[PDB]
């Protein structure tokens, strides 16, 4: 097989330590196409032939593009609150601004001053999910409709674009950003880099918590203090207590 | 830890069978044996893996030579342990 | 080439239509029921998927939505008994006491005087007393907690219903292609590793941080309440660390390779613990990493999307030697497109895997208090037995099957299989003379036995006293066992079971394990389990080896698998078919099973099970087996005579169902007697005459009475004959070892 | 066409339940009025009930209203027993039987009716008892009875379009009332005291007093 | 619904519906009148 030379420097032409991990059945359909596409797919999950379910090109791009938005929305989630703390902007204490303390796991840590008890924040946002991710659903699914139903008049701005993952309305691109599509494919890159890393920070900030006992901005500090000693092999005997 | 006895032990076994499996000293994803398995076959490439590697030293021949390396590199500190060594 | 997913989007349409219509699957059973031939047709043939279709593709993704069906029905099992442990069980009772109260898990409605079958257990809880050891298996995993059971059960539940969905989505959704299914290397590289590789290290992450501190605790001693909860236990190693010390130091001794620091929870004594009389947590925590380490190595030997592995083709065609031919040439292609050969293996290794579970479960307990409970015990044993036998005897039916139907002689030249094939006459004829050779130094001993008790010769019949059968290999085996720690094991600190030598494990005034000693009477018995086995095996591969043709007929192929006869004619050709093989097969097989587990249940009645009274150990029935089963009579009268008067003395009890089973289950096997003697056309003959009756009265069916066909005939009088004698044996051995141990 | 039950969505069921019936947007997943005869059924089904519910409903909040404000009035979960006890000389089993009786005789004029729309409004009955149809194209009989006796004031004799408002008001009304009658029984269950004490408990004290804090939806907290 | 009402007519759903409903009203007279060895009137 031997890959397709004229498929593989669109890979080396991103640089970095790309290529050394694809493969010539990703290069197959990974034809520069879609922001994001570095070639990575060595288990070919985003072969078009034999397509269905949710192993689906389009559908693992949109996947791909809402988990990096939740994931950049929890990483930034993660370290706001411990970095306020730390600074003493707000009054919470920094072991109890950390972000799994705060309610969501009732085992790891409790926030008793909400105005709600955690259950009933969660009753409201499932029913408010439900409303957001079901009408998502549908515009992926017809992507022209959610504009024909009345909505108290939020309708006009639910039409979409041709991408299920870049509607780009009067509301989900409110300021106008990308005016050229060469500027937009940019910070589409840019959205999808952000957002991977931060899929990796979130990542990171689950196993350290499980780790550390401690804030992700607390475990940076303590690696800063000093490097040698606080890291994961130093760490590796107090891993729970 | 570092720098220790079994340290040198696991690095170098984890090393030393990474280094032949590039140079064609032991069998790769691109360099199979055939039905007897004493003699390596020409490198193939049927797999259509890519790497930057001038010898064409994949990061699934890494894995999987890292694998094994860890895997001989456990048994023998393992071995060494028992016997009172070490 | 090049493992992927491949799917087809929407094949088969959800809805109702051809619920309306039975018999859709199929041409033959198109244009309605003119016969009642039809109605027995129509669930003869509903998962014959080689009838309904000739494509391999629509064959596969019915198999695998049948998978799913059948994994969402085991779910709703597992379901049901774990709702049973929490809400009609009396768990948390038993977890006080477990020596003295018995296990109960079903409670029965008060509507005919059948509440007198609700026993008293024990733990103030009227209920039917288990047999089926869940008990013994929740208190070994830790639960300890009545609402652990209920969240288990609803968990079930659940995964019963994703059973469900995933059987439906991937029938009328997104149903794999043939060349998915094909992916033998992909398969097993993926159910070697990260299927029981990664369930066996789940399952020692979880006796690690659940199992192990629980019963820790149980044993050391202390009620289940004030226990503390699991997630406690594995959310800080503070508490490990009391009660195993080397939790202090965290994984750090793992990734630095100092592993020996582990060895308070990873261990190797081997034999039991003696408070429970079951095997060492810790042990079962060792052997399942180590397990689990071996089967994620097993699972990177094939070749998938990489270089790296060996295909599965080429290690078999380079397996042929001087004295085969070809050896292992066509095997790879009619194993990955024949889906009965796969059966029949599967079937195979899967019935000797559940004979061999019951062989080391009852050789050594694994659970707390599973030996003590001698019921649960015997109980398995027979259980797993029965499943191993059965799953046997459609290995060689689906083998048969599969010679029948998928065996193409175009790509099995000179191979392996049409070597056997070529010389079948040679193994059949071999394996008949073995078995005649061991029925006669089998039974014949017994016979003889019998003839000198009868004719006041003692000293002339086999026996330890006179002419003396020892198994010495069998009890240098032993020995050698006994002797292997400190020798061959220097790092066990114990024999793997107490039944190779050693001490007598009592736990709660009850023995838990003991030596066993054989004998004559072991010898005659296991020279009997060999010729009941080697003429179940004669049968089974007859059909096999003479399913494509013979010397009589030689075109039995174009027949089929399963046909009656081919007529009258050649002298008679009745049972001629594999079918009628498998037929024999089974009832031979019954026999077979039902003397292995009545030399069990004897043997451990006698010379195992038992109490402690700081003196010796008085057994169940008093050490009778050494002197009295050498003797046919001897198993009549103090076996099946002396063990029956608990079942049949049990009405008025909690085991009168067991008493009313034991005669329902002699009436079924009696009935059997009908279908197994009588034919076709003296019922066909009789349905006439009622057939005249009911047109003098203007009630004649529209769809004809026909009498059963003889495929028919026999497979209904041999499974009323299988169902009333495992019946019947199952409520003597219950019964029994519900009354007395 | 018309407003579906889940905005955009076009594999809304085959057309039967095409933009005619009052209160249609489609709602029928598990395909439960398919059939043509099931689904007239069905209409008279969601009309009985939704009138049902209705009075059951009004009933039900102006003897919880009457509760509060100190009259003899008892709640809706145990009015049975509190008649009993005020009335002894009534038999459980004469009332019951009583009850069925009349109930099916005026049961079974609908059901005749929905057998043959037009053979109620003959015999005993006037022609005001014929019906005037409306479900299934059909102008006599069904869940909508004219006349001058079950529509006296005359609010749907007369300009359709204001027909169909109120027919719209009586189908929304009615599955409200419904799902009213549901939450009246789970609050109920979950809480033991009325609707009227739930609503203004919770009126009272928006928070620690929502489903959660009665230990029963929420089976630990 | 016709189909799966047919289904619902079909031979073995409406026979163990038939011998379901007969058992439990049977079980249930034998609940409320118990140990009926005649039929005295
Ligand atoms: C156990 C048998 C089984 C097998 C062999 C398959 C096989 C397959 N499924 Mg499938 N599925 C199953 C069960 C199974 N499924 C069940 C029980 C459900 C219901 C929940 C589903 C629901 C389902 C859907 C909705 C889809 C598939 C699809 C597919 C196909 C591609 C999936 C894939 O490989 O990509 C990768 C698979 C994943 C990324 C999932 C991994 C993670 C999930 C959540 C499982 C994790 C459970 C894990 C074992 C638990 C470990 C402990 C953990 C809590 C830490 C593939 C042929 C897709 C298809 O349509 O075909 C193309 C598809 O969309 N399946
Ligand atoms: C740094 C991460 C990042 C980047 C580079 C992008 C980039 C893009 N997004 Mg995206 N998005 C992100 C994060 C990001 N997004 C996150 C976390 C979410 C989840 C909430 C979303 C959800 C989202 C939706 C739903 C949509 C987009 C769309 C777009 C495209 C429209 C052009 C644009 O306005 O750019 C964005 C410009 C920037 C990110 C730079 C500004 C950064 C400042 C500091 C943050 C502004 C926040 C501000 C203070 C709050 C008030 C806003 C305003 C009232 C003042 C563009 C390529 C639309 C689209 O696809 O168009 C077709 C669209 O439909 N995004
Ligand atoms: C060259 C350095 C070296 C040294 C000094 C040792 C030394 C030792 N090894 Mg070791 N080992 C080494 C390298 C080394 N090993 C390497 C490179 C590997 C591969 C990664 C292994 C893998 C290995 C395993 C898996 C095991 C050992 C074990 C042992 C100890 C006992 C060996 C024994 O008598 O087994 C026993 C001798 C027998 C004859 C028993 C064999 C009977 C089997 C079970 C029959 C089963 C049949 C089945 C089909 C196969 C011993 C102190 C054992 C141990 O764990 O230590 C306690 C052990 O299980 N080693
Ligand atoms: C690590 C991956 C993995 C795992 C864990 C499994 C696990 C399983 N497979 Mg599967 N399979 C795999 C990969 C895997 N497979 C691949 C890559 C292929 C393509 C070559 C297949 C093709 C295949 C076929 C054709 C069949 C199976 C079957 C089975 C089941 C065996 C029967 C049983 O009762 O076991 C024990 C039961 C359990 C352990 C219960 C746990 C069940 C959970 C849901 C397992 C989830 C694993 C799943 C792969 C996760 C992805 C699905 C996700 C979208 C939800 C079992 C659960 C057989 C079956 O029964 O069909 C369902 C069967 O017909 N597999
Ligand atoms: C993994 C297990 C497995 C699987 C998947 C199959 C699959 C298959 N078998 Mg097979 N078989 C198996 C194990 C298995 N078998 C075992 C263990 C045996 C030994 C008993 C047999 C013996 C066997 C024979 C002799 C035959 C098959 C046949 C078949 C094929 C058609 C089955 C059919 O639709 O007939 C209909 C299935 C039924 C009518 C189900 C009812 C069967 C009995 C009556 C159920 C037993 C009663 C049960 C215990 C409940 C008792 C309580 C009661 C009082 C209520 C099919 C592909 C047939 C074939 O032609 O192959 C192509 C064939 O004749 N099998
Ligand atoms: C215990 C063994 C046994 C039993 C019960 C029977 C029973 C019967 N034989 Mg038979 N027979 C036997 C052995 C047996 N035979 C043997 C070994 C032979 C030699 C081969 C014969 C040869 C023979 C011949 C030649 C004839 C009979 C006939 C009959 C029937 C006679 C009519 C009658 O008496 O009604 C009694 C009914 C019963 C005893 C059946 C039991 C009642 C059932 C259990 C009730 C159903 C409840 C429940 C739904 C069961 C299903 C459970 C399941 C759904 C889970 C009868 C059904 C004659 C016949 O056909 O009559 C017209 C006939 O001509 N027999
Ligand atoms: C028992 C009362 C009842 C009945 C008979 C109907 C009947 C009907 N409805 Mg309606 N509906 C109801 C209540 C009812 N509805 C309520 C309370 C609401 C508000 C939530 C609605 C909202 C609604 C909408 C928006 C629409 C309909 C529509 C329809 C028509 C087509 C649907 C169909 O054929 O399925 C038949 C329905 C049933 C057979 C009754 C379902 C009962 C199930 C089997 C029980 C389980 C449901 C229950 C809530 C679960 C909890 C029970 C228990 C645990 C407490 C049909 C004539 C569609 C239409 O075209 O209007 C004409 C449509 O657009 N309904
Ligand atoms: C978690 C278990 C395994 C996960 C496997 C499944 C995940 C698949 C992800 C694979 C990578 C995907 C492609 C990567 C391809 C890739 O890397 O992209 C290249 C990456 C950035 O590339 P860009 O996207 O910026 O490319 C644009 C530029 O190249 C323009 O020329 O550069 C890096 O190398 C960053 C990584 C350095 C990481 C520094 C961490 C150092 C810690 C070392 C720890 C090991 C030793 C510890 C000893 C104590
Ligand atoms: C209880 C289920 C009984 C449903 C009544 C029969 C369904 C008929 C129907 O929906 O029309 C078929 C209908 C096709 O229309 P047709 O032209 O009548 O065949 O299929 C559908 O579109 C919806 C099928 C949904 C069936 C639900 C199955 C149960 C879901 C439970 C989930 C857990
Ligand atoms: C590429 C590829 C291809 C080939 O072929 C194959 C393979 C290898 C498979 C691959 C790879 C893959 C991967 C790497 C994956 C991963 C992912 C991730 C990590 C995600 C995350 C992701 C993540 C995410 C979303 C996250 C999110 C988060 C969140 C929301 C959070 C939230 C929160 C906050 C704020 C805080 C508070 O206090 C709490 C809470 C509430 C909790
Ligand atoms: C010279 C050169 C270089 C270098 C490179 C390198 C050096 C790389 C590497 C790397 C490495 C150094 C790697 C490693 C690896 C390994 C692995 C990745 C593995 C694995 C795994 C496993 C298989 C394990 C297993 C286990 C467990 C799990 C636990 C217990 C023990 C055992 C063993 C069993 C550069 C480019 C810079 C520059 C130029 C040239």
């Amino acid at each position: 097989e031997g890959a397709d030379l004229a498929k593989v420097e669109r890979v080396a032409k991103v640089g970095g330590l790309y290529k050394n991990f694809t493969s010539g059945q990703a290069l197959s359909y990974l034809d520069g196409t879609l922001p994001g596409d570095f070639g990575f797919d060595p288990l070919g999950l985003c072969d078009p032939e034999g397509a269905g379910g949710f192993i689906t090109p389009e559908w693992l791009s949109y996947s791909e593009v809402i988990h990096c938005r939740w994931a950049m929305l929890g990483a930034a989630g993660f370290l706001a609150p411990e970095i306020l703390a730390t600074a003493g902007l707000i009054p919470a204490t920094p072991e109890e601004a950390v972000w799994f303390r705060s309610g969501v796991i009732p085992p790891a840590g409790q926030y008793g001053k909400y105005w709600m008890d955690p259950y009933s924040l969660f009753w409201i946002e499932a029913i408010l999910m439900n409303f957001a991710e079901l009408k998502r659903w549908q515009d992926f699914k017809e992507p022209g409709s959610q504009s024909k139903q009345y909505f108290l008049g939020l309708e006009a701005v639910f039409g979409g674009s041709g991408n299920p993952a870049y509607p780009g309305g009067q509301w989900f691109n409110m300021l106008n950003l990308g005016k050229t599509p060469e500027e937009m494919k940019k910070l589409q890159t840019n959205e999808i880099r952000n957002g991977r890393l931060a899929m990796i920070a979130c990542l990171g900030c689950a196993a350290q918590g499980v780790m550390t006992q401690k804030g992700p901005f607390a475990n940076l500090l303590e690696h800063l203090a000093d490097p040698v000693s606080n890291n994961l092999l130093g760490n590796l005997a107090t891993i729970l207590k | 830890y570092l720098g220790s006895t079994t340290n040198q032990i696991m690095v170098l076994s984890t090393f030393l069978p990474l280094v032949a499996g590039r140079f064609g000293l032991a069998p790769t994803s691109t360099r199979h044996t055939n039905q007897s398995g004493i003699k390596l076959l020409p490198a193939e490439k049927s797999a259509g893996l890519v790497s930057n590697d001038p010898a064409g030293f994949n990061a699934v021949d890494v894995l999987a030579l890292g694998a094994l390396g860890h895997i001989l590199g456990c048994g023998i500190v393992l071995g060494l342990k028992s016997t009172g060594n070490l | 080439k090049k493992v992927k997913i491949v799917v087809d989007r929407n094949p088969v349409a959800t809805n109702f239509e051809k619920w309306a219509k039975p018999g859709h699957f199929s041409r033959t059973l198109s244009k309605g029921p003119t016969t009642t031939t039809w109605i027995w047709n129509l669930h003869a043939d509903a998962h014959d998927f080689d009838t309904q279709t000739s494509d391999l593709e629509e064959i596969s993704r019915k198999v695998f939505s049948a998978h799913f069906g059948q994994l969402g029905i085991i779910f709703i099992w597992l379901s049901g008994m774990y709702f049973h442990g929490a809400r009609f069980s009396n768990y948390e009772a038993w977890l006080t006491d477990p020596t003295h109260i018995k296990p109960s898990a079903q409670v029965v409605w008060p509507i005919v005087g059948q509440e007198i079958l609700n026993a008293d257990v024990g733990g103030g809880f009227q209920g039917l007393q288990i047999t089926s050891g869940f008990f013994q298996l929740w208190r070994a995993a830790g639960i300890t907690s009545e609402l652990q059971l209920y969240t288990t059960a609803i968990g079930a539940l659940v995964m019963a219903a994703a059973m469900f969905f995933a059987g439906w989505f991937h029938y009328h959704k997104a149903a794999p292609k043939l060349e998915w299914f094909q992916n033998v290397e992909s398969m097993l590289n993926h159910h070697l590793g990260g299927l029981l590789g990664l369930g066996s290290l789940a399952w020692a992450g979880h006796q690690i941080h659940v199992s192990l501190p629980i019963n820790k605790l149980l044993d050391a001693g202390v009620d289940p309440k004030e226990i503390p909860l699991p997630h406690e236990f594995t959310l800080n190693p503070e508490l490990m660390a009391q009660l195993y010390p080397s939790f202090s130091k965290g994984l750090a001794p793992f990734f630095t390779l100092d592993w020996a620091q582990y060895s308070d929870f990873l261990t190797f004594q081997g034999g039991l613990n003696p408070v429970t009389g079951g095997l060492w947590l810790t042990d079962t925590v060792h052997h399942h990493l180590a397990i689990a380490v071996l089967f994620l190595i097993a699972g990177h030997q094939y070749r998938t999307n990489w270089g790296i592995g060996s295909s599965l083709k080429e290690i078999l065609e380079a397996h042929k030697g001087p004295f085969t031919g070809e050896g292992h040439k066509g095997l790879y292609e009619i194993l990955t497109t024949s889906w009965h050969a796969q059966l029949a293996i599967n079937l195979a290794l899967f019935g000797s895997l559940s004979i061999i579970v019951a062989h080391h479960m009852y050789a050594m307990p694994p659970y707390p208090y599973l030996a003590t409970d001698y019921g649960t015990q015997l109980s398995l044993f027979t259980h797993h037995m029965w499943i191993g036998g059965f799953c046997i005897v459609g290995a060689g039916a689906h083998a048969a099957i599969f010679m029948v139907r998928d065996y193409d002689p175009t790509n099995n030249y000179n191979n392996l299989l049409d070597r056997v094939l070529r010389h079948r006459d040679a193994i059949i004829s071999h394996l008949n003379w073995v078995c005649i050779f061991l029925g006669f130094h089998s039974f014949g001993l017994y016979i003889h036995n019998d003839t000198m008790s009868a004719l006041g010769r003692p000293q002339d019949m086999f026996s330890d006293t006179a002419i003396q059968l020892q198994p010495v290999f069998a009890q240098w085996v032993q020995n050698t066992h006994f002797l292997a720690p400190g020798f061959t094991a220097p790092n066990a600190l114990a024999s793997t079971s107490p039944s190779w030598g050693g001490d007598v494990v009592a736990v709660g005034g009850k023995v838990a394990m003991m030596p066993i000693s054989l004998g004559t009477a072991d010898f005659l018995v296991h020279h009997i389990h060999a010729f009941t086995i080697h003429v179940t095996v004669l049968i089974l591969l007859k059909g096999v080896l003479y399913a494509r043709s013979s010397r009589l007929i030689p075109d039995k192929a174009n027949l089929g698998f399963r046909f009656p006869c081919d007529g009258p004619g050649r002298g008679g050709t009745c049972q001629v078919s594999a079918w009628d093989h498998v037929f024999l097969g089974l009832f031979w097989m019954y026999n077979s099973i039902s003397i292995v587990i009545f030399h069990f249940s004897w043997k451990m009645q006698s010379d195992v099970w038992g109490t402690v009274s700081a003196n010796g150990v008085s057994h169940i029935t008093g050490g009778n087996f050494a002197q009295s089963a050498n003797t046919i009579n001897g198993w009549l009268r103090d076996f099946l005579w002396a063990q029956s008067s608990q079942v049949i003395q049990s009405y008025g009890s909690a085991l009168s169902a067991y008493g009313l089973i034991f005669l329902g289950a002699h009436f079924v096997w009696a009935f059997s007697l009908m279908f197994l003697f009588s034919g076709r056309g003296y019922w066909q003959e009789l349905i006439e005459s009622i057939v005249w009756a009911h047109n003098k009265l203007k009630v004649a069916p529209a769809i004809q009475p026909r009498a059963l066909s003889i495929t028919q005939g026999r497979a209904v009088g041999v499974a009323h004959y299988l169902l009333g004698g495992i019946a019947t044996t199952w409520s003597f051995f219950l019964a029994r070892i519900l009354a007395v141990g | 066409v018309r407003e579906l039950w889940f905005p955009g969505n076009k594999e809304v069921v085959p057309d039967y339940l095409d933009g005619s019936l009052v209160g249609d947007h489609g709602f029928d997943p598990l395909g439960l009025g398919s059939s043509p005869e099931q689904l007239s059924w069905n209409v008279h089904a969601e009309i009985f009930h939704g009138r049902l519910a209705m009075t059951g409903v009004a009933g039900i909040l102006l003897t919880s209203l009457l509760h509060k404000g100190g009259a003899d009035v008892p709640e809706w979960f145990e009015a049975g027993r509190v008649y009993l006890d005020r009335n002894p000389n009534v038999d459980f089993g004469a009332l019951l039987f009583s009850t069925i009786v009349m109930s099916g005789f005026v049961e079974f004029k609908r059901l005749n009716d929905i057998r043959n729309p037009g053979s109620q409004g003959s015999g005993i009955l006037p022609e005001d008892f014929k019906g005037v149809g409306g479900p299934q194209g059909r102008t006599v009989g069904g869940p909508y009875v004219g006349g001058r006796y079950f529509d006296p004031m005359g609010l749907c004799r007369g300009s359709p379009e204001q027909t169909l408002k109120y027919k719209w008001n009586e189908i929304r009304n009615g599955r409200l009332a419904m799902m009213a009658f549901l939450g009246f029984a789970a609050q109920y269950a979950a809480t033991g005291k009325g609707p009227i004490d739930n609503l203004v408990d919770h009126v009272a004290d928006p928070f620690h007093t929502t489903f959660v804090h009665n230990g029963v939806s929420v089976p630990f907290i | 619904m016709k189909d799966f009402t047919t289904y619902l007519s079909t031979a073995p759903v409406l026979t163990l519906l038939s011998v379901t409903v007969v058992a439990g009203l049977l079980i249930e007279i034998n609940r409320f009148f118990p140990d009926a060895l005649i039929a005295a009137f």
